[PDB]
């Protein structure tokens, strides 16, 4: 028995991370029709992204960038913010064996091998898979959902390069300290380092053919896909923007 | 053309 009390912070980013974290959302019987199920998915994404966009907000150092920056970061980024979580969600509900999108709206195998499911949801599943292999560790995520936030930018920079590449440079920073803390070797800490830095630019890959089913149902209104407005207006957005080859790809790594 | 974004970041 303890009283209440909020958690004790400290001087530090993952100590930020973990209380501006978002509670994980409920949807609020899943369809056994792909179409119906896609529609519900755009719903619950439109929520997600808006609680990335306050959570986004908080991160240390995102409020000083240009207003331009911060709206391009979030329109870049979005998909992967939202997969990589997905992603963790099914790793630690299901260890990357089912879609956990809610924990009232899991996509069981059945409903994943749907013709019209099967393609996607191999892609949305496979980044739990590697969390899975790769038995990563809650500080070690909230690293790498951060700097998702900070790996897609546009060609040409941002407004406000510098400080963008400080503030990329203290999460990458964060993220050793997180291996470091697991209190491995010299050798193990760089060996794990260079394993999730690969796994960070592995989600530029899952998210292009996550991109070109969320663009191609968005635009093709007669396949009756609903989107929220959020997400309608976030996607319309951005696709001149990846369409005219303007989103660049931050890799650690040649790739 | 980014009203609901724009609005959240503000
Ligand atoms: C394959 C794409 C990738 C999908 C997205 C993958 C990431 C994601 C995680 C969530 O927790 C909730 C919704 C989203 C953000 C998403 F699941 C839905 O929006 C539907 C989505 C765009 C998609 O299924 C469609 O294009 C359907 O129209």
């Amino acid at each position: 028995m303890v009283p209440a009390a909020l958690p004790q912070l400290t001087p530090t980013l993952v100590s930020l991370l973990e209380v501006i974290e978002p509670e994980v959302l409920y949807a609020g019987s899943v369809p056994d029709s792909a179409w119906r199920i896609m529609t519900t998915l755009n719903m619950l994404g439109g929520r997600q992204v808006i609680a990335a966009v306050k959570w986004a907000k908080a991160i240390p150092g995102f409020r000083n960038l240009h207003l331009d920056d911060q709206m391009t970061l979030l329109q870049y980024s979005w998909m992967s913010l939202m997969v990589f979580a997905l992603g963790w969600r099914s790793y630690r509900q299901a260890s990357g064996n089912l879609l956990c999108f809610a924990p009232d709206l899991i996509i069981n195998e059945q409903r994943m091998t749907l013709p019209c499911m099967y393609d996607q949801c191999k892609h949305m599943l496979f980044i739990s898979t590697e969390l899975q292999r790769l038995q990563v560790s809650y500080e070690e995520y909230l690293c790498m959902k951060t700097l998702l936030l900070l790996s897609s930018v546009p060609k040409e920079g941002l407004k406000s390069q510098e400080l963008f590449d400080e503030i990329r440079m203290t999460y990458i920073k964060e993220l050793g300290k997180a291996i470091v803390k697991r209190e491995g070797n010299s050798s193990q800490n760089w060996q794990r380092f260079y394993q999730l830095t690969k796994l960070l630019d592995s989600m530029h890959d899952v998210v292009e053919n996550l991109l070109s089913y969320c663009f191609q149902t968005f635009l093709d209104k007669s396949m009756s896909i609903e989107f929220p407005e959020m997400l309608a207006e976030i996607i319309t957005n951005q696709i001149p923007k990846y369409s005219n080859g303007n989103i660049k790809k931050l890799l650690f790594h040649q790739k | 053309e980014n009203a609901l974004l724009r609005y959240l970041l503000d």
